[PDB]
């Protein structure tokens, strides 16, 4: 607990205290300690220091570095003085990948990654074409183009498009100009749903340059992707985890972490070195305006 | 706007459809039977098990699928409803088309007929409802009057099925709005809207004084509704995908269904457990016409994305084994061409039917070269490839089952070729240069008078009975003619007032 800040190194300790807390992190990066007997090697470093300084303290208090991770990490790929929280996640997570494919326990692609579809459903024969696409995270839109909702929000990513009109889609099977569903469906699924907020804007000819959207979106707690599932599931999510940005820009700034453990039940916000603790009710009335708003939201499968 | 010319590739007679059949009708007086071709022709059958080739008349007029047809006034009327946008008329004696209703927007899917009013109504894709007085639209020459019209509102979606009862005093549409909306066509006002569906409403029904109504739905389920309640009275789930086609008893009991499972069933409504499978078709089914000689109906006509009519004898009334497993009756069907790849010299095509068949076709004379029979397809283009380059100057498209040629104005002209190179031989000899799509443009209309300058070409004619279509790009077809008419009064007049200038250009003014 509390991860030291290393100058403007916050996008790195908000992302990884976030995989911490997460529910095969854990154990999956052990398991592969012991494979290889160095990407892995470095997260295990870091957790057996996390993991060994929480015992110390536990034991008499008195008044852990990521300091391992950060020099392995700047070998594995030199953008390294700060940057996006977004862009080291797919690093972290792709780069385990690529190892965990190399090696060969699928850690990253069963609990991070899931499966799309692009679903074309011609209306004169009712049949049905779909292309798969692979991915870790929804990219989601806060405002359109006032306190919008997150099934909103994830219906605009997971749209569907009526063909009707001058512009009609071409069946192959038809063989002829008819009018289509074409939409975007989940079908399998992570035991993590990271959602990554598109709380950046920009304007034109004055200031000053980008902007962030101070005003973000009605957060549930539960969340169900049977609406939006090739074929419905009771699968539920709950929220456990929120990284947040304070700053008007998304090269720099303040990026924190509130998690909670699943103190059972509660809200562990903790910024840099400096942690706190929160509660349930005066947290989620909390994000509405406002040091900072939310950037990423992570359901686990409950 | 822009206005292309097309013509089809075809024989002077197609007894056979070249596509499915989208709707059926059954003359009771003169035993014959109506089909509606995706092939954009209608045809008039025998349904005498006497006569070998039931063939009586093909009716030419429509430039894509006929999506519903409705005989009216004893047999002496037809009504067709086309992807065109058109409704037309036609004497069902004679089989001609009389006139052209165009006030649909989009593809026209529904008819509807009121016996009792000689009234129909026509619904499409562009969520519009005409009512249309039968007895009115026959009478029109000269001056028509015109017509004035009546439509009905509400329609959010578009609409893909419509009903009314024999009396005329309920109509009930059917559309992607997954609801079933109702009005009296007698005062355009609104009744009810009648919600429980969860997809497409492909098929509907009324009895005889609109109290009740079937619909049929892509969901899978049959709805009875109460239409003095309101409400739905009951629910099938005889199939396992979209219910696309329904028939019923002359004593509204049994309900015959049809759809994309192939399979077809009658089921009782009062008794639902006891049903029948009547038979598997070989493709999807589309729509069912009871013949109605007697009062429990005899045999069920059914037509299917295939170009084939199966009649299916019911002398013999949940269950595993079919019913019937030949058909009682057949009209036989002809191969839809699928698949079409235009040569290096830009003047012939391959082809592939739905009979696995290959043939070799000449654009520019307008017919086929020779058949191929079943060799391999991909292998036989890379056979004839020629390492030549002749610029894109037409379109060809499939949407009938028939080869349809289109010439736009932007590249019509693109391919200038030597006449000894295009397998040509002139007077002088001397092998000047031969612009494809102007000398094509000149034999389509060798018989316009317009363009006679002591004739044709010089080079090739095409066949007299080649179908020439002037239509606008998206949508509009302007005037359609046979390639031999161009010299009547009729047709000349027609010509100057739809010929776009810039065929003028080439075939009068001779510019090039
Ligand atoms: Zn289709």
């Amino acid at each position: 607990v509390g991860l030291n800040n290393l100058g403007n190194t916050c996008y790195l300790n908000s992302i990884l205290q976030v995989l911490y807390f997460c529910p095969g992190f854990k154990s999956g990066v052990k398991h592969l300690f012991n494979i290889i007997s160095e990407l892995i090697c470095s997260l295990q470093s870091l957790i057996i220091s996390v993991e060994q300084l929480q015992a110390s303290f536990l034991l008499n208090p008195e008044k852990t570095q990521p300091r391992r991770l950060l020099n392995t990490l700047r070998e594995l790929n030199p953008m390294y003085l700060q940057h996006d929280a977004q862009e080291v996640l797919q690093c972290i997570l792709g780069n385990i990948q690529e190892t965990c494919q190399l090696l060969k326990f699928e850690l990253v692609e069963k609990l991070f990654q899931g499966q799309l579809v692009l679903r074309t459903r011609c209306l004169e024969c009712e049949s049905l074409t779909e292309r798969r696409e692979d991915f870790q995270d929804i990219s989601v839109p806060v405002q359109e183009d006032e306190m919008k909702t997150l099934r909103w929000a994830i219906s605009q990513f997971a749209s569907v498009e009526r063909i009707v009109g001058e512009d009609k889609y071409f069946c192959e099977n038809c063989h002829h100009y008819t009018e289509a569903e074409r939409s975007l469906l989940f079908d399998k699924m992570p035991e993590v749903i990271t959602i990554h907020l598109k709380c950046f804007a920009a304007s034109g000819l004055e200031f000053g340059g980008l902007s962030k959207i101070n005003t973000p979106l009605l957060t549930p707690l539960k969340l169900s992707l049977e609406e939006w599932s090739t074929k419905p599931t009771n699968d539920s999510y709950g929220l456990f985890a929120v990284v947040m940005h304070s700053g008007i820009t998304i090269s720099s700034g303040h990026y924190t972490a509130s998690v909670k453990v699943t103190y059972e039940g509660k809200w562990l916000l903790f910024d840099d070195s400096e942690v706190k603790v929160t509660e349930e009710k005066d947290f989620l009335n909390s994000l509405s305006p406002p040091t900072s708003t939310p950037y990423l939201l992570f359901y686990k499968k409950l | 706007r822009k206005v292309q010319v097309s013509y089809v590739i075809r024989d002077e007679v197609e007894k056979y459809n070249r596509n499915g059949v989208n709707a059926l009708q059954l003359d009771p007086a003169l035993n014959r039977l109506f089909t509606a071709g995706r092939d954009s022709i209608i045809r008039i059958w025998s349904v005498n098990q006497h006569k070998q080739d039931p063939y009586i008349a093909s009716m030419e007029h429509h430039t894509d699928w006929v999506n519903d047809i409705v005989l009216c006034c004893n047999g002496k009327t037809l009504i067709s409803a086309s992807s065109d946008t058109t409704v037309k008329v036609w004497n069902a004696h004679k089989g001609f088309c009389m006139s052209t209703l165009r006030t649909h927007k989009d593809y026209v899917k529904a008819l509807a007929y009121a016996k009792d009013k000689e009234l129909v109504a026509s619904a499409g894709l562009d969520r519009q409802i005409f009512l249309w007085d039968v007895n009115t639209l026959t009478a029109l020459t000269a001056s028509n009057n015109t017509v004035t019209t009546s439509s009905l509102s509400g329609n959010k979606d578009s609409i893909y099925s419509l009903a009314m009862n024999q009396l005329g005093t309920i109509i009930v549409s059917g559309s992607t709005e997954k609801v079933l909306r109702v009005w009296d066509p007698r005062t355009c006002a609104k009744l009810m809207k009648l919600k429980g569906h969860t997809d497409n409403v492909k098929a509907l029904l009324l009895n005889r004084d609109g109290t009740q109504c079937l619909s049929g739905s892509s969901d899978g389920t049959i709805r009875l509704w109460s239409l003095g309640q309101q409400r739905c009275i009951a629910t099938y789930r005889v199939h396992d995908e979209g219910v696309w086609a329904l028939q019923v008893n002359d004593a509204f009991t049994h309900v015959y269904s049809g759809g994309r499972d192939r399979k077809i069933y009658c089921t009782d409504l009062r008794n639902p457990d006891i049903r029948v499978l009547i038979c598997e078709e070989k493709a999807p089914v589309l729509k069912m016409e009871l013949d109605r000689s007697a009062d429990p109906p005899p045999a069920i006509w059914v037509a299917t994305t295939k170009s084939t009519v199966n009649k299916w004898t019911l002398k013999g009334i949940n269950p595993i084994t079919p019913l019937c497993t030949q058909p009682d009756q057949v009209i036989k069907g002809g191969a839809s061409i699928i698949q079409c790849h235009i040569l290096n010299d830009k003047r012939h095509i391959l082809t592939k039917d739905t009979n696995n068949n290959v043939a070799y076709w000449d654009v520019l004379k307008a017919c086929k070269v020779e058949d191929l029979g079943k060799v391999d397809f991909e292998d036989e283009i890379k056979k004839r490839f020629k390492m030549v380059y002749v610029p894109n100057w037409f379109s060809v498209d499939l949407k009938t089952g028939m080869l349809t040629i289109t010439l736009d104005e932007s590249d019509c002209f693109a391919a200038w070729v030597s006449a000894k190179d295009a397998g040509f031989s002139s007077p002088d000899g001397s092998d000047p240069k031969l612009n494809l799509g102007g000398l094509l443009l000149q034999a389509l209309l060798e018989y316009w008078p317009r363009t006679h300058v002591n004739k044709g070409n010089g080079y090739f004619q095409v066949p007299p009975h080649t179908p020439v279509i002037f239509g606008e790009a998206g949508g509009r077809t302007l005037f359609r003619l046979l390639c031999r008419d161009s010299g009547g009064e009729t047709e000349s007049m027609l010509l100057n007032e739809t010929v776009p200038q810039w065929v003028i250009d080439i075939t009068v003014d001779k510019n090039m």
